[PDB]
RNA sequence: GGUUGCGGCCAUAUCUACCAGAAAGCACCGUUUCCCGUCCGAUCAACUGUAGUUAAGCUGGUAAGAGCCUGACCGAGUAGUGUAGUGGGUGACCAUACGCGAAACUCAGGUGCUGCAAUCU
RNA sequence: GAGAACAGAAAUCUCCAGUAGAACAAAAGGGUAAAAGCCCCCUUGAUUUUGAUUUUCAGUGUGAAUACAAACCAUGAAAGU
């Protein structure tokens, strides 16, 4: 049965990780910001690497979270730059999904000389109603087994609405 | 904190015993009692065993055949309420009460915020603790809800500050003497003005008085009285907004006037003379009282609580006609006005001289008694609602209650540190609340003749105070801009 | 409705734990734990004894203040709380009393020339140039200008000073131990 | 830094003492009817007080090592230990120590007839006031075992001491009373456990100072039977007994006022 | 995978505790007033927001797990005249005024005491597991409280309209809340911008036909009623207690025997081990 | 009896996998003007009880489940051990006696009890 | 452990787990779990005044150190700490 736990969704989440903190960092972030309306957010380096030429705290990559029409719209956007066309993998297990794209402006978006290309990771967490029991202060709980998003009723809900193909065995 | 210093080694060693106890031993012993009113009669000899003090009521109200509760005392040296018995034949003094329980004022409501300036005066509403206007140096008045702590119609229309305030005793029309030369007569309902302005006195106005109710015809409203620095005194009607009759014996300031029980007017000016002014005659002297070698600060009458609060009792269920209200007004009236079967009201005054004189107007053009004690000014004088105790104010930071029937001295109350600028009652004549030029109000036990608790609460001089009639609440005013209001 | 207890022996009482010491004569039988009417007989017993207790209590001195709204650290005005004793009953004490007298080293020599110890006043040493005052220990001290500032005159001249204070703050922490043993 | 300071500045020595602090140890031999009457003597002695989960191997009387162990790590000088066996039914032994040291020991046995909070009708009470006390016996005063039950009961559950104390709070009184009079040669009597709760009346023949007081029961109710003791040494008690130490012609007045006689 | 030896080791929070609901943490610091310099009876009014619907509670602190000396309810209202609007700051404060009026008036001081006298009830309030923030509705319902007279101490702060950037108050926008004229005027912005949204919220007040001009003089009225007849009234009820639990035992599943699964289990050695 | 709020004991209350829930009450839920806080109305904040739904949470039931707890002459008067004997033995250590006396192991039963206030076909 | 373009053994985001191979100033042994870990907001401290310690040459109603207590200060809606 179904009336109403349907399969909405949560959150998308974008973030480009930069190798280099400096210009190139502070523009991802403005991309992001024009993007979303939203400041994004500038996390830090967990450790020095030394491969990758990095240290602890550095500030390294920016990040920004939208949820509600505006989500389904850039959502949509970037889906169609990626052919309406995933893979059988990029469904994870507990039901969300993800893709990415490179460069920035296969999607709307002019292009400035002064900012350059950058690319996105898109990232698509769904739930149901009642996700909140999990995620409120008072009365917290664990939602129960047979109203868990699962990758079989995430992909069912994708090949559905968007229209798209999933690809790959 | 210096400190109360410690007990002794010794002292521990007497505490340490057991003792005492309460006991009561049986306690029949035949000891005789005589019965005595204060006002005036003996009434003549029992002689029963010891028995507490509730029962000695219920042996007199069947023998006057009352059922009036009655306070007792004993010993008049001395002067002090078995519990007498333990301290050595008993004259017992008896008294009405009015009975009751007025609380200890203990806590404020967190500071109530508004016009920015210092606050001149505050008038509580007679019907109702809801209702209470002041005046602020601030052209505005402002009437504040005092259950909800939050402003009931901010009111404006003055054009310089507002020194004096007056609620009407029947309640509908409240009055706003000004630093100009105006009065404006409001409605707590609307906040409208009534009319044009009330324009008249030259300087500035010192006190408003309104016209009690039991003289007023049933379905006409209460004319008000207004002194002024200029000197003259007018008596204005509320609603043809005019004066009948300016009234210019005084030739320096009116410092207060008040409207008396049978038609008469009471004016304390800086002339060192107290004008006694009969309303018939139409703008008329009768009498002139001189003691004083400085001016005259402050005037008042045994019956002033009764007429501020004119048919409103403490429960403030209200007249349904005109004709009860009569009624009502002429019982709160005659509850206190009849002492010995005789309308003597009592009139004092204060005055620079360091002294206050007693003066029954109507009986004598002398005076009765010379209140003389305090070192610096006295400012404001009260009776007790009762007209049983006065007590009076004064800069050497000490407030003295004075016996109101042959104006004798009582006790000092000490505690005041900076000078004390007038006091007020609680309605069953039991507390008293004070007002300093320090932060601090205080609130005084008149049975014990002792500080019952302080209360600090301003940030600077605390200038205006009153109690509400119901006695649940107590406003103050002053120079730091914030009204708090204080409760059990 | 009776207040009163008489007893044959006087009640031996402790009003700073609060508690009634009764001497008189127990019966067995009454107390026995074969009796069916056992127990309203403590409750009786008892019963005299607390109202002892009670009757001393309430005639004992009491505060009574004038203080009131935020007694930051005591009573209100309308309470009235009553005056206790000391406890006339001796404990035994938790753990034995704080003293570990020794005198080391310092103030034996201290003594010796006095040296009466000192006024001590605050942190806060002058500094000229600049013209605000700033301490001496507690942040940006006149110990750690030499460190900060920029030339010195005079094999590294500050690095030195790094040593040099440690050298001071080990011989500190050196003199402690053998004042902790002695 | 200066947070597990403020742990040994708490458990260091002091003139003016804390509060002892109570822990109820279940040992081997504890089961569910002993289990409930540690919990219904706690919840008088909260708040001053611990429990463990656990069920430990000790002999009091053998080896006091792991009591002294315990004590030390939790700073804990009031120790109840719960045992249970075919010879000592229930029972529950009270331990006192002095600077980490055993002080004391006494074995009290409880017995079958005992009654707990959830038995009784159930009647209004707070957490952890200052109780008041009852002791009817003279052998209390003069005989040294039941010197040494006076002397743990009032320790025990006093709490903490004070100069100045309100009229509300005095609302329960412990009541010990001693199994009859009996003379030297006999078994030593039980010890009766009996907590009432007070409730004033307006008395007349006192008037309004003096009440009627009325008890009623709540329990819990235990009865004692006395085992093994172990007494402290004669230069430990007057080591435990002394005063923290903190004239002549020579008195403050009221004022201060430093005055001395001449004579 | 869990180990069963880690499921054993693992020591179980607090019954309660586990609970969402209640924070043992805070509870020691209630648990005892100092309680070192004297010893006092403790009160609480307990305040919990639950949808649909406003609880006030005042809880004695007791080793039984406590009494209750008041009891506060958003139903109470509509009794006193308010239908409308439970969840909101005004009729919060309503609660306050009220709750004060019942326990003063069975407490009987207006409408073991010696050496004096009336005694002043002082109350710590409950935080509670929310949040705290200025313009709290569980602030609203303190502020109620003073109006009864009830004394904890707070600040002009956690109320609405207070200026971070300086130490002052609006008593004119704390007297609109006690009101609801703030809700009022949303109401009249609904009325003049669209009427799509207006049909879905205040549906209710709507059948009434109440104009939120008029509801702030509603409300102002119903504070006034509320002094005047605070003692409470309890409901009559329909159904006995056994009927209650007749109907609810037709849909409550029961428990079975040893013996009863004895059979299962052999029932399932037959059924699904001998080849098929 | 059910349910909300506060709890006392703090696993007979938890954990894993399924199943059921009439009423009311919890709950999810809808909305962003107002006070408020966020990278984000998800959390928190406020507003409504309207558009919906028992799908979760919650409460019961289910299972030779995983744990935990109680009872016992199940193991066992066993180990450990105070005290006594010019007991034994080259020693290591162990019987005799007068007294106390555990735990695993093994079998049997149970799967939350209850203080205060309001509200339900 | 399971996923997301560039992206790899280590770059960030998201879901489920460590009864604590969390870090609790320390050392262990217990238990805090809406913490004492991590992050953000708000702020003096070597305060002043009097009984017990001890030291003076103007024995300086204590002048100053030290032990304790009380007012005060900080923070929080408060309970409090």
């Amino acid at each position: 049965q179904n009336p109403m736990r349907d399969l909405k969704i949560e959150k998308l989440v974008l973030n480009i990780s930069v190798g280099e903190s400096g210009d190139r960092l502070t523009r991802a972030s403005k991309v992001l910001e024009q993007l979303s309306g939203q400041t994004p957010v500038q996390s830090k380096a967990r450790y020095t690497v030394r491969t990758f030429g990095i240290r602890r705290n550095e500030k390294i990559a920016v990040h920004v979270t939208v949820r509600g029409p505006k989500a389904e719209e850039i959502l949509e956007r970037g889906l169609k730059v990626k052919e309406y066309q995933l893979r059988d993998r990029n469904f994870s297990a507990t039901g969300n999904f993800g893709f990415g794209i490179d460069e920035h402006i296969d999607l709307g978006i002019k292009y400035d000389p002064s900012i350059g290309i950058f690319g996105m990771d898109f990232y698509v967490v769904m739930n149901r109603p009642g996700a909140r029991v999990t995620r409120r202060k008072r009365c917290k709980g664990t939602v129960g087994n047979s109203h868990k998003t699962t990758k079989e009723d995430t992909v069912s809900w994708f090949k559905q609405k968007y229209d798209a193909d999933v690809l790959d065995k | 904190s210096t400190l109360i210093p410690p007990p002794s080694k010794k002292q521990k060693k007497e505490a340490q015993l057991p003792r005492e106890v309460a006991i009561i031993p049986k306690d029949l012993p035949n000891v005789s009692i005589k019965f005595q009113a204060l006002d005036t009669g003996d009434n003549a000899l029992r002689v029963p065993g010891a028995i507490s003090e509730k029962q000695l009521e219920e042996l007199l109200n069947q023998l006057n055949g009352t059922s009036v509760p009655y306070t007792f005392s004993c010993t008049i040296k001395a002067s002090d309420p078995y519990s007498s018995l333990i301290k050595p034949q008993i004259t017992l003094l008896y008294t009405p009460r009015a009975v009751f329980k007025v609380k200890p004022v203990t806590r404020s409501s967190s500071a109530i915020a508004g016009h920015g300036s210092t606050i001149l005066c505050s008038a509580f509403a007679p019907h109702t603790s809801s209702r209470m206007v002041t005046g602020a140096g601030d052209n505005t008045a402002r009437i504040w809800d005092c259950d909800t702590q939050t402003p009931m119609h901010t009111l404006k229309g003055h054009y310089n500050w507002v020194l004096c305030v007056s609620w009407s005793p029947d309640g509908e029309v409240i009055a706003t003497g000004s630093m100009d030369n105006t009065i404006r007569l409001w409605d707590p309902k609307s906040g409208q003005c009534l009319g044009d302005a009330l324009r008249g006195h030259s300087k500035w106005i010192t006190s408003l008085s309104w016209e009690p109710i039991h003289l007023v015809k049933p379905g006409s409203k209460p004319r008000l009285a207004s002194s002024s620095k200029d000197g003259t005194i007018k008596i204005w009607d509320t609603v043809s907004r005019v004066c009948q009759y300016t009234m210019s014996g005084h030739t320096n300031s009116v410092s207060c006037v008040k409207w008396g029980g049978q038609g008469l007017l009471y004016s304390g000016s800086h002339d060192r003379t107290v004008r006694v002014w009969d309303i018939n005659s139409q703008g008329r002297c009768i009498n002139i009282l001189k003691s004083h070698a400085h001016w005259v600060n402050h005037l008042s009458l045994s019956t002033d609580y009764a007429l501020r609060i004119g048919a409103f009792d403490h429960t403030g269920k209200k007249p349904s006609t005109p004709e009860e209200a009569q009624k009502k007004a002429l019982e709160n009236y005659e509850k206190i006005c009849k002492k010995n079967g005789n309308s003597e009201e009592m009139m004092v005054t204060a005055s620079d001289d360091y002294t206050m004189f007693l003066w029954n107007p109507l009986k004598s053009t002398k005076p009765i008694a010379r209140m003389t004690g305090h070192q610096k000014l006295v400012n404001h004088v009260a009776f007790s609602p009762d007209g049983r105790y006065i007590v009076s104010a004064s800069f050497d930071n000490s407030i003295k209650l004075w016996d109101g029937r042959d104006g004798k001295f009582i006790s000092t109350f000490r505690g005041h540190v900076a000078s004390v600028y007038q006091v007020a009652w609680s309605s069953d004549c039991r507390l008293l609340v004070s007002c300093s030029k320090d932060t601090t109000l205080k609130v005084w036990d008149v049975r014990t003749r002792k500080l019952s608790v302080d209360l600090p609460g301003h940030k600077d001089e605390v200038y205006t105070v009153d109690w509400s009639v119901d006695g649940k609440r107590v406003c103050s005013g002053g120079k730091d801009k914030m009204v708090r209001l204080w409760t059990h | 409705l009776p207040v009163t207890v008489e007893k044959p022996i006087p009640v031996v009482y402790d009003l700073g734990n609060l508690a009634a010491f009764d001497s008189n004569v127990l019966d067995k039988n009454d107390l026995d734990s074969s009796n069916a009417r056992r127990e309203e007989k403590i409750k009786s017993l008892t019963r005299d004894n607390v109202q002892l207790l009670i009757n001393q209590l309430l005639s004992l001195p009491m505060k009574t203040t004038t203080e009131s709204v935020g007694g930051t650290g005591g009573q209100s005005s309308v309470m009235t709380l009553l005056q206790l004793p000391d406890p006339t009953t001796d404990l035994p004490r938790e753990k034995p009393l704080p003293k570990a007298k020794a005198m080391t080293k310092w103030e034996k020599f201290a003594a010796k020339k006095g040296i009466k110890p000192k006024e001590r006043a605050g942190k806060m040493i002058y500094d000229e140039a600049s013209g605000e005052w700033v301490p001496k220990w507690g942040y940006k001290g006149a110990n750690k200008k030499l460190d900060d500032q920029w030339l010195v005159e005079v094999i590294d001249p500050r690095t030195l000073n790094r040593a040099e204070r440690k050298r001071l703050v080990k011989k500190n922490e050196k003199q402690q131990r053998r004042n902790m043993k002695n | 830094n200066a947070r597990a300071k403020r742990a040994l500045v708490k458990r260091e020595a002091k003139l003016v003492e804390n509060v002892k602090q109570a822990l109820f140890i279940p040992g081997q031999s504890c089961n569910k009817n002993l289990h409930d009457i540690m919990v219904d003597l706690s919840a008088l002695k909260k708040p001053d007080m611990k429990r463990f989960n656990r069920k430990n191997d000790i002999h009091p009387f053998e080896d006091m090592s792991p009591l002294e162990f315990f004590s030390e790590k939790n700073d804990c000088s009031l120790m109840v230990l719960m045992t249970s066996s075919k010879k000592r039914k229930n029972n529950m032994t009270f331990i006192r120590t002095f600077g980490y040291k055993i002080y004391d020991m006494i074995e009290l046995m409880v017995a079958d007839n005992f009654k707990l909070l959830s038995d009784f009708k159930k009647l209004t009470f707070t957490v952890g006031l200052k109780p008041m006390f009852t002791f009817q016996g003279a052998a209390f005063d003069t005989h040294p075992v039941y010197k040494q039950i006076k002397s743990l009961f009032l320790d025990f559950f006093r709490g903490e001491s004070t100069d100045l104390q309100d009229v509300a709070g005095l609302q329960h009184v412990i009541s010990m009373t001693i199994q009859g009079d009996f003379q030297d040669g006999e078994p030593l009597p039980n010890v009766l456990f009996r907590v009432y709760k007070l409730k004033s009346y307006k008395s007349d023949q006192g008037g309004k100072r003096l009440p009627r007081i009325e008890l009623v029961e709540i329990g819990p109710r235990l009865d004692f039977k006395i085992g093994r003791i172990h007494t402290p040494s004669p230069d430990m008690v007057t080591e435990a007994h002394k005063k923290p130490k903190q004239k002549k012609n020579v008195e403050l007045d009221i004022m201060g006022d430093k005055l001395g006689r001449i004579h | 995978a869990k180990s069963s030896a880690y499921s054993s080791r693992f020591q179980t929070p607090f019954r309660r505790r586990r609970e969402g609901k209640t924070d043992y943490y805070q509870r020691k610091r209630l648990v005892t007033q100092h309680k070192a310099k004297y010893n006092t009876p403790k009160y609480r009014l307990v305040v919990r927001f639950t949808n649909k619907d406003i609880i006030c509670q005042i809880i004695s602190s007791t080793i039984t797990g406590d009494v209750v000396l008041a009891a506060a309810y958003s139903h109470e209202l509509p009794r006193y005249g308010i239908t409308h609007g439970l969840t909101n700051w005004a009729a919060a404060y309503a609660t306050g005024l009220l709750i004060a009026r019942r326990t003063l008036q069975k407490l009987g001081l207006d409408e073991e005491a010696v050496e004096d006298g009336p005694r002043p009830f002082k109350v710590f309030l409950d935080i509670g597991l929310q949040r705290t923030t200025t313009g709290a509705r569980v602030f609203g319902a303190l502020k109620g409280a003073s109006d009864g007279g009830l004394y904890v101490p707070h600040s002009e702060n956690r109320f609405p309209g207070w200026d971070f950037e300086t130490e002052e108050i609006d008593p004119e926008l704390l007297r609109s809340y006690i009101f609801g004229g703030h809700v009022s005027q949303y109401m009249e912005e609904l009325a003049d911008d669209d009427e799509e949204r207006f049909s879905e919220l205040f549906k209710g007040y709507l059948a009434d036909d109440i104009d939120a001009d008029s509801l702030e003089d509603i409300y102002t009225s119903a504070h006034e009623a509320i002094r005047a007849d605070p003692a409470f009234k309890p409901t009559e009820k329909k159904f006995t207690k056994e009927q209650y639990a007749a109907e609810s035992k037709k849909y409550r599943q029961t428990k079975l025997s040893k013996e009863e699964r004895a059979a299962r289990v052999a029932a399932k050695i037959a059924a699904l081990a001998g080849q098929q």
